[PDB]
């Protein structure tokens, strides 16, 4: 009925822990390949698709990886239904901030924000949260460059260099032998592209599979520039870094 | 287990979930109470089973009479029946409110089947355990409707619940080749106490008393009496007159 | 602000000015006063034309998908009880005069409506300020069985009449023909009374007749 | 079996049998689809023993559509397909 | 766990199983019915039985009066029976309310069956197993019957019964509609349509009835009516006659 | 009564003759001065046969009017069409909230094969009572003492037509507020009947 | 009077060649008492301006409200809007509550970015809609330029003829009202680029 | 008169009645003449359900223009309605089509006369391109070809096919190009390549249903 | 008092996925083959109408519905889900930019709006979802024509030509070996009925199979003469007749 059929789920299991971000591990696990990188002169962010057809059309080309601002963009890690309802939720909330103050937010103001969104539905009104991490990215005058990591349990910490989806620690390791405190924009590439071929079972990488979204500083003048790479860039990009699988 | 003594939400393959069926059992454990309808008008009876000396007669009346012109009993779980005497009073006042007219029959058996049907749509909430029995008389004429349990009620010229249902109806039948529209129903009260001392036969433990609450298309034209003095004891020596021992 | 109306036997036809007037001074020279609820439906309404769409916009888009709920065809009468009961809702707050006209499944309506919940039907309607100077010249010239042509230029010469006797009125007519069997014809500028021409001595400023003290470009995209 | 299939054998045992030429199983041979040799050899039966019942020596095309009900389904509990019923 | 017995949740076989117990058994209240349409009107019978010397015959009736064009047709559970006809009774005023007009049959039927559709997304409130059938005569389009299953299912019907005889029914009309090319009746005189409905009713009883064992109604234009006893009683008798 | 809305009543009246009821109205629509609507037909249809007057608030007589056919449909749709003072009653609920702001009269007549022509007349204040023929209005206060008069109990058919058309007229000619033309509608077992009087025919009399 | 007239100025625009003008004051105060000579009633976002006129609770504070819903459309749309478009929004925010409606009447004035082709806009307080293909203005003193724009515009004009009509006109109706003044910012919209361009004018 | 089936069905037994002239002025009055519905074929009158029985004139055009030897006339006539055909729903456009060339390959016709026709339906390939109706035609012209004893042109036309054809299925139209080239390499005495082209054939056979008419060749 | 139950839907199993989610597509898989394809020059939406009942008229049944007039939609699976989501969609379109602004927001998000609430429903406690995939074709502004795959989750899926239904997998390797730059609207319907109509069998006429097409805009459908400031409603459906004529060209 109503009680046998309701385990509670959201309260502490067995375990010691909560069995909805566990398991929320596998389908992230599941989920597309997303690997943030932030350099000196930006912020890589590379993501992967699901079923990648020939008759398969881009144009918009964001699914798991979106702006929401020039200075201020975000990734996501799970369903791409279950993110897109926080997706401009977010943005209402900055939408707020530039009613509030009338400025550029910094990201972290909006990081622990959306963390309780999730969580407060573990705490109270027998709801349930989504399986969904988040992969924060912007700009600040003080911190400079901002690339931050949330996961469904509510954890946030700083990365400079992060990998989600399949093959987490595997994707790490390489990254982090290979990380420089100086990269530009070609630099972080190059290294990102070489991580994403041994991610999947496919056949190297192709320009198709690849979701690249980055931000530079400037691009007629020397600050705010931010555009979403068309897949067709994104096949120009292989020739210029000399790697074409 | 089954779903169905737990939950009255699902589906019986014979339409009616065992919890439905379990409401019938608890009405044919109560006190037999029979009706009459004929062509004078309509006639209740009403009998308390004695269990000690300490309960006092002419007190107990199972008979709800809703306003003057229209009367109503119940068998099995009191609370039950009475839940449905605040409810049918309560919309007979609301009609008198919007209308100004008394409410007929018809009318009033509506009223009753909605509850029943939607207390059974939600699981959370408990249906009606009890059988309804309810007449009077309108600006049409005589009509009494029996509102089963399971909320199946329509036109019944005779009702009957308790101990031998279909058992003390046999007699009703008796009447209708001897009166095709039941003529003179001031007879049918000295038969009503005849059709209960039928029951009295298997069910003979203590004293019984009996009670009889009608009403009339001729005498009272929509009002309201009671049988008490001379009538009380006629009915009563006429059902011990066929068999005295 | 002058608005007519005639019923024929084979439809509606309905007029409006584009001349609109917003207090002492003309606001607009060139507008259209007819509104629509659905393809066959064409609404009209006095006062400030901006609170018909306030209302008939939401009401006229749901008739639009009443049409596809009932999968036949929209309805006149179907946007009397939104429109009664909107106007019940907010009591009428708003004072206005619609003009509702259309063709149903049964035929063709010409309906009046007035400030507060009420409504009402005729073969020729015309309301709003420069009424009474229409609707004098419906009660002269009028019979029984008009016909499109017949039906043209008696609402015509009603809005002439407006605007020569009425100063909210003027500009050209707009005349919308609804019939029965085919579709509605909308005539844009159907007569030309108001003809302003050029002044005689053309003036134009030369160029540095004013004081520049910066100049700047405004920011767009990068 | 497809409509190639089935229509050799329907030719087989009727061949045998003098049948009417207003008669035909169109009507059955398109509706039907992935049926098995049971099927098929039951129609020279119930719709034989259908000419049986009212002394018939032909078969006519009403009893071939008349005998579809029992021939095709056989459930008899509760009508059939209750997906999108 | 996985059980829908309580709860509803979807079943490895793609079908809920409180679907299945709903069109399963419709049938026990073990009662038939036909629906037909005639040229300018509607025609519908429906069985009725009686196990009891007292039980009013006026009162027991699976047609109700919705609109003054519009009946009913209703198999299933008698308590269950009217809560959908109750509720349509209450829907069909509130197109007058909101509109002005007479109920047309592509919005009644549409009203219950999304009702319906919701109680799928309702974990907690038990949907209806009842059929549901709408019929009434249309001005413009004339005769419609549309029958609401209770998954939602509704679409148009040239002709509909109920019971484990809808197939045998089905049957005898399809052979007289393939020929004639026609969904409805074009015959006139809604008199003798009534005893054309009954002929393909008895070939799936073989039996005859009294004037009260038999549920008849006839859906003309801008009326609806119900045939009281001395009504079908002639026809029952005038059939004799003919055939 | 409020801003907006024509002014209902004026010239209105019905008589209850033998078997049957005859409303009538005269066809005016006025705020203040002016004629609005000169094919104006005050009526107000709860049933077929059932008919009653259209008085006091223009706008409710049109909406709440029909919002009373939306609540008769509860019932007579389910069983069958009640008496008179069932119908006559939702008038005295729907004006008791909104008294303090939506102030209506209305007369409501009906027939009926067994109480026949009983009139039913609520005034302003909202309340319901019995009476066999009651007249109200602004523009009948001419004609409240001459069908008070010479009325007689059960009168015929075209006597009562009569009797309504020689008290319309007064009301017509003798008032600015109060004119038009004369439509009346029939109310007998045989069916309703509509009529319309010219302007030519009650000034002669 | 009016309280939304307290402050004053107003915002003129009109429709050239291929070119649209729109112009307004740096006038801020309260009743005859000024207050900012920098206030500016032109906001910009996309290729069209929006000018304003009324109380600054109903200009600045409500422009949070239009860039609001403006970003959302940027940032999910990721593309222009049309003048008519925009302006949709604009009298339907005015008319969501009749008892409290904002008393500002917004400008509209931009070129197409699609068919190419100017176009103006913006409304009334109430949210009256006024479209014409010569001006659009709003205030207490755009009763002034009713008639001064059709004696001065003419059909296809030069940005550079236009420009002399917008900014004469503006000039000198501001000496002519209590509270419009103190200087004139013109705006020259153009399918791209715009250009600014500072004006001297009487100062009391 | 204003039924147009009444000078149809009339002046179709005109033909063996009287003669031919006095059943073709009947179909050039009824060009211009009753209107029907939706767009216009005629370009007089709209044609819709007389598109129908329009098709049975063209096809009465054939007893005349294809047995006298006309067909040069009637080469002419098929560009003029192509034109028309592209008002109106296109689906009429291959239907009408489709049962020209029936009625015209019966006569021992001249082979100028179809290949000229169908060059046009190639030259209106380049702006509305149809790839089913084409290689449709290109079928039955190849089989021009054949008759005109030239294989060279009748290959390239199936290289073509063929190439796209490793990419495609196209079950119904490969049995039937390579039931042609057996006809192709047959005449050139081959029993090598001739006898692989119906082994593709009956390849395809046994996936879907070919019709009897084709299952026979 | 109503709506008592708070708890959500059935939780994560050993799997990674939602099992809601993927018994949801038996219904896709049991349920009518739907299609579509954008050639630029037209958008044809096609597919089937299953009737069980010789009885059973198909003039009232239409699976592709018109929420906007330049929008096609088709389901598959479950039909009143698809009628319910209409009544909704309509009425959330209202709330839409249609109120806001003088024109409905473009296909790409306003199906996203729509399958928002889609999962909600996968979300609320005491909601259950759906069994049924949309194939959403539309006409946007600045992209010309759209097609988008709906999955009961929600996520757009911005396909070219693709198809759902019963026979999925061998029905969409089809659509995939005929293509090339631009296509036509009469090819994307001859093309629909050698795949749809060849893939099932039992139905082989025009009542059956709905088929309609977008990007034609006749002068009947606007119903005014006045100044045709937008072409129209491109979206339009063949007859039963015209259905049979396509079916003639094959």
């Amino acid at each position: 009925g109503s009680r046998r059929y309701d385990s509670r789920t959201t309260i502490f299991s067995p375990e010691g822990r909560l069995y909805q971000v566990e398991y929320a591990l596998e389908s992230i696990s599941h989920a597309g390949t997303a690997i943030g990188i932030m350099a000196s002169d930006g912020i890589v962010l590379a993501a992967e698709r699901k079923v990648t057809s020939t008759l398969l059309e881009q144009d918009t080309s964001t699914e798991k990886l979106y702006k929401l601002n020039d200075k201020i963009a975000v990734a996501v890690a799970g369903l791409t239904a279950d993110a897109e309802i926080l997706i401009n939720t977010a943005r209402i909330h900055a939408q707020n901030y530039l009613k509030t103050y009338n400025e550029d937010i910094p990201v972290e103001i909006l990081v622990r924000r959306l963390s309780d969104i999730k969580q407060g539905y573990t705490q109270h009104g027998g709801l349930r949260p989504f399986g969904v991490s988040f992969i924060y990215a912007g700009y600040d005058d003080r911190y400079g460059y901002q690339l931050y990591t949330s996961n469904p349990s509510g954890n946030y910490t700083g990365w400079k260099a992060i990998s989600v989806g399949a093959n987490t620690s595997a994707a790490q390791t390489l990254l982090q032998m290979d990380y420089k405190d100086d990269m530009k924009v070609d630099d972080a590439i190059e290294l990102a592209l070489k991580t994403l071929s041994k991610t999947t079972d496919s056949s190297a990488l192709t320009y198709d599979r690849l979701e690249f979204a980055t931000i530079r500083k400037g691009a007629n003048d020397g600050e705010v520039y931010q555009k979403i790479f068309k897949p067709q860039e994104i096949k120009d990009i292989l020739v210029k870094t000399g790697i074409t699988k | 287990g089954t779903g169905y003594d737990l939950s009255n939400s699902v589906f019986s393959p014979d339409g009616r979930n065992f919890q439905v069926e379990y409401a019938v059992k608890a009405v044919e454990n109560g006190t037999t109470s029979i009706g009459i309808k004929c062509n004078d008008g309509v006639v209740f009876a009403v009998e308390k089973l004695i269990t000690s000396k300490l309960l006092v007669p002419q007190k107990n009346v199972k008979i709800q009479v809703v306003d003057r012109h229209i009367g109503c009993v119940y068998s099995g779980l009191i609370p039950d029946g009475r839940h449905l005497v605040n409810r049918g009073r309560e919309e007979a006042a609301s009609f008198k409110k919007l209308y100004k007219t008394p409410i007929p029959i018809p009318a009033f058996a509506d009223r009753l089947g909605q509850y029943v049907q939607a207390h059974t749509l939600y699981n959370s909430v408990r249906p009606f355990g009890v059988s309804t029995i309810f007449g009077g008389v309108d600006k049409n004429g005589a009509h009494l409707y029996m509102l089963e349990p399971s909320g199946s009620y329509w036109g019944y010229k005779g009702a009957a619940t308790g101990k031998g249902r279909q058992s003390a109806k046999a007699e009703l039948e008796k009447l209708v080749d001897h009166h095709p529209e039941g003529l003179s129903a001031r007879e049918a009260v000295k038969q009503a106490a005849k059709i209960i001392y039928l029951a009295h036969e298997d069910n003979k433990e203590k004293d019984f008393e009996l009670e009889i609450s009608w009403c009339s298309l001729s005498e009272t034209n929509g009002l309201h009496k009671f049988v008490k003095g001379d009538l009380l004891q006629e009915a009563i020596d006429f059902a011990q007159k066929e068999i005295n021992g | 602000t002058t608005i007519v109306g005639v019923k024929f036997n084979n439809g509606v036809v309905i007029a409006a000015d584009t001349r609109s007037t917003q207090g002492p001074i003309v606001a607009d020279k060139n507008c259209a006063k007819l509104h629509r609820i659905s393809p066959k439906i064409w609404c009209a309404g006095a006062g400030t034309a901006a609170d018909t769409e306030a209302v008939t916009q939401l009401i006229g888009s749901n008739i639009e998908l009443h049409s596809l709920y009932t999968s036949r065809e929209p309805r006149v009468v179907s946007a009397l009880q939104m429109l009664k009961q909107h106007l019940f809702k907010y009591q009428g707050h708003i004072g206005a005069y619609l003009i509702v006209a259309g063709v149903d499944p049964t035929g063709s309506h010409l309906f009046s409506i007035h400030a507060h919940g009420s409504t009402d039907v005729g073969y020729y309607l015309s309301l709003g300020s420069g009424s009474l100077a229409a609707m004098a010249v419906l009660e002269s010239h009028w019979k029984q069985d008009l016909t499109k042509e017949e039906a043209i230029k008696l609402a015509s010469d009603a809005i002439q009449a407006g605007i020569w006797n009425d100063l909210g009125s003027g500009s050209n007519v707009d005349v919308c023909v609804m019939e029965i069997g085919k579709d509605a014809e909308y005539l844009r500028n159907y007569l030309t009374p108001n003809v302003r021409e050029e002044k005689q001595k053309s003036y134009k400023f030369p160029r540095g007749t004013t004081a520049v003290l910066k100049e700047s470009i405004v920011n767009i995209c990068d | 079996r497809d409509r190639r299939e089935r229509r050799l054998i329907f030719g087989t045992i009727a061949s045998k049998m003098s049948l009417a030429p207003e008669a035909d199983l169109d009507s059955l041979i398109i509706r039907n689809d992935s049926l098995s040799g049971a099927v098929i050899a039951a129609i020279m039966q119930e719709a034989g023993l259908r000419a049986v019942r009212k002394n018939r020596y032909v078969i006519l095309q009403s009893d071939l559509e008349e005998a579809y009900a029992t021939q095709v389904k056989t459930d008899n509990t509760v009508d059939k397909f209750d997906f999108y019923k | 766990a996985g059980y829908d017995r309580h709860i509803t949740i979807f079943s490895p076989e793609g079908r809920l199983y409180q679907v299945e117990y709903a069109f399963k058994a419709t049938n026990q209240t073990n009662i038939n019915s036909l629906a037909v349409r005639g040229k300018d009107c509607t025609v519908v019978i429906s069985q009725k039985k009686v196990p009891d010397k007292l039980l009013d015959p006026t009162t027991v009736s699976y047609i109700f009066c919705i609109s003054r064009t519009i009946g009913m047709v209703v198999n299933g559970p008698i308590p269950d029976a009217r809560n959908a006809a109750l509720r349509a009774k209450a829907e069909a005023a509130e197109f007058r309310y909101k509109y002005g007009y007479d109920m047309p049959c592509d919005v009644l039927a549409k009203r219950m069956a999304n009702l319906s559709q919701i109680y799928t997304q309702r974990a907690y409130m038990r949907p209806l197993g009842v059929i549901l059938t709408f019929v009434s005569v249309d001005e413009e389009l004339g005769p419609s019957i549309y029958k609401t299953d209770p998954a939602g299912y509704y679409v148009g019907y040239k002709a509909t019964a109920t019971g484990p005889k809808q197939q045998e029914i089905t049957t005898n009309l399809e052979n007289h509609f393939k020929k004639s090319k026609i969904d409805h009746i074009n015959e006139e005189s809604w008199e003798k349509v009534v005893e054309f409905a009954i002929t393909h009713m008895i070939d799936a009883l073989g039996t005859e009835f009294s004037k009260n064992d038999l549920e008849v109604g006839v859906a003309t234009k801008d009326k609806f009516f119900t045939l009281s006893a001395e009504n079908i009683e002639e026809r029952l008798v005038a059939i004799a006659e003919q055939d | 009564l409020k801003k907006g809305e024509v002014s209902l009543g004026t010239s209105i009246m019905a008589v209850t003759f033998k078997d049957g009821v005859i409303l009538g109205a005269d066809s005016r629509t006025t705020t203040g001065a002016y004629i609005a609507n000169r094919v104006t037909d005050k009526l107000t249809r709860v049933h077929d046969k059932i008919w009653c007057c259209r008085s006091g608030s223009a706008a409710d007589t049109q909406a709440i009017a029909d919002i009373v056919q939306y609540h008769l449909e509860l019932y007579t749709s389910q069983y069958g069409t009640p008496s008179t003072e069932t119908a006559a009653s939702v008038f005295k609920e729907l004006c008791y909230e909104n008294k303090d702001n939506l102030t209506a009269g209305i007369i409501v007549a009906g027939y009926d094969d067994k109480n026949k022509g009983e009139v039913y007349t609520i005034p302003l204040g909202g309340s319901v009572h019995k009476l066999p023929y009651a007249i109200a209005g602004s523009g009948s206060t001419f004609i409240y003492g001459y069908c008070d008069k010479n009325f007689r109990e059960n009168m015929s058919k075209e006597e009562t037509v009569d009797f309504i058309k020689h008290s319309l007229s007064q009301a017509i000619k003798w008032d600015g507020s109060s004119g038009g033309v004369i439509r009346m509608v029939v109310l007998t077992a045989a069916g309703v009947e509509r009529l319309i009087f010219y302007p030519d025919e009650y000034e002669q009399l | 009077s009016d309280p939304s007239s307290i402050n004053g100025g107003i915002v003129v625009a009109m429709t050239g060649k291929d070119c649209v003008a729109i112009a307004c004051d740096l006038r801020l105060g309260s009743q005859s008492l000024g207050v900012s000579n920098k206030f500016e009633k032109i906001f910009h976002y996309g290729h069209v301006f929006l000018g304003i006129t009324g109380l600054a609770t109903d200009v600045t504070t409500l422009n949070e409200m239009f860039r609001y819903k403006t970003n959302l459309y940027k940032l999910k749309e990721e593309r222009a809007i049309e003048p008519e478009t925009f302006t949709q929004l604009v009298s339907s925010s005015l008319y969501e509550r009749r008892f409290g409606p904002y008393f500002v009447g917004p400008v509209v004035a931009g070129i197409n970015s699609k068919s190419g082709k100017p176009f103006i806009a913006g409304f009334d307080l109430i949210g009256c809609i006024d479209e014409a293909k010569d001006f659009i203005v709003s205030g207490t003193a755009s009763d002034q330029l009713f008639g001064m724009c059709e004696s001065l515009y003419e059909p296809n004009l030069e940005p550079e003829d236009l420009f002399e009509t917008i900014s004469q006109a503006l000039l000198n109706a501001a000496d002519r009202d209590a509270l419009s003044g103190w200087g004139a910012v013109v705006y020259i919209i153009k399918k791209d680029e715009v250009v600014k361009r500072y004006l001297k004018m009487r100062q009391d | 008169m204003s039924l147009p089936g009444s000078k149809l069905e009339e002046a179709r037994r005109l033909v063996n009645e009287k003669q031919y002239n006095e059943a073709e002025q009947v179909y050039l009055s009824l060009l211009d003449k009753d209107s029907s519905q939706s767009s216009a074929a005629a370009g007089a009158s709209v044609d819709d359900k007389r598109r129908n029985e329009q098709e049975t004139s063209i096809l009465e055009l054939g007893q005349l223009y294809v047995t006298m030897g006309a067909k040069d006339k009637l080469r002419e006539f098929i560009p003029h309605s192509t034109e028309y055909m592209m008002q109106f729903a296109k689906s009429k456009t291959v239907k009408v089509l489709k049962t020209l060339i029936e009625k015209f390959e019966q006569v021992p016709d001249s082979l100028d006369d179809q290949i000229f026709v169908c060059e046009k339906s190639i030259e209106f390939a380049k702006r509305e391109k149809r790839v089913f109706l084409k290689h449709s035609l290109s079928i039955k012209l190849a089989t021009l070809h054949y008759q005109k004893k030239q294989y060279k042109d009748s290959l390239a036309l199936i290289n073509d096919l063929l190439r796209e054809f490793k990419k495609l299925d196209d079950k119904p139209s490969l049995v039937d190009v390579h039931l042609l080239e057996s006809k192709v390499y047959h005449k050139l005495r081959n029993l090598a390549k001739s006898k692989a082209s119906l082994t593709a054939a009956r390849t395809a056979a046994n996936s879907i249903y070919c019709p009897t008419q084709t299952v026979a060749e | 008092m109503t709506d008592r139950y708070s708890f959500s839907l059935t939780t994560f199993s050993p799997s990674g996925k939602l099992g809601q989610i993927d018994y949801a597509l038996t219904a896709v898989k049991q349920g009518v083959t739907s299609l579509g394809i954008k050639a630029t020059n037209g958008v044809v939406i096609a597919t089937e109408k299953k009737s069980s009942s010789p009885l059973a008229m198909s003039e009232t049944l239409s699976k592709v519905s018109l929420l906007t007039p330049d929008i096609g939609a088709v389901y598959s699976g479950m039909g009143p889900d698809y009628r319910v989501l209409v009544d909704k969609s309509r009425k959330v379109a209202h709330t839409s930019y249609k109120r806001i602004y003088g024109e409905y927001p473009p296909t790409k998000l306003l199906v996203s709006e729509v399958a928002k609430i889609m999962q909600e429903a996968t979300q609320s406690g005491g909601v259950r979802p759906f069994g049924v995939s949309l194939l959403i074709a539309g006409h946007d502004e600045f992209n010309g024509f759209s097609l988008y795959q709906v999955d009961p989750s929600g996520s757009y899926f911005p396909w070219k030509a693709t198809a759902i239904g019963k026979g999925s997998v061998a029905a969409k390797t089809f659509l995939e070996k005929r293509w090339n730059d631009e296509l036509e609207l009469e090819d994307a319907i001859h093309i629909a009925l050698l795949t749809l109509k060849e893939s099932v069998e039992g139905e082989f006429n025009g009542d059956t199979i709905e088929l309609a097409i977008i990007g034609d805009e006749n002068p009947d459908l606007l119903g005014y003469t006045g100044i045709p400031t937008d072409k129209g409603p491109r979206f339009r459906k063949l007859t039963s007749q015209e259905i049979n004529d396509r079916l003639e060209a094959l």
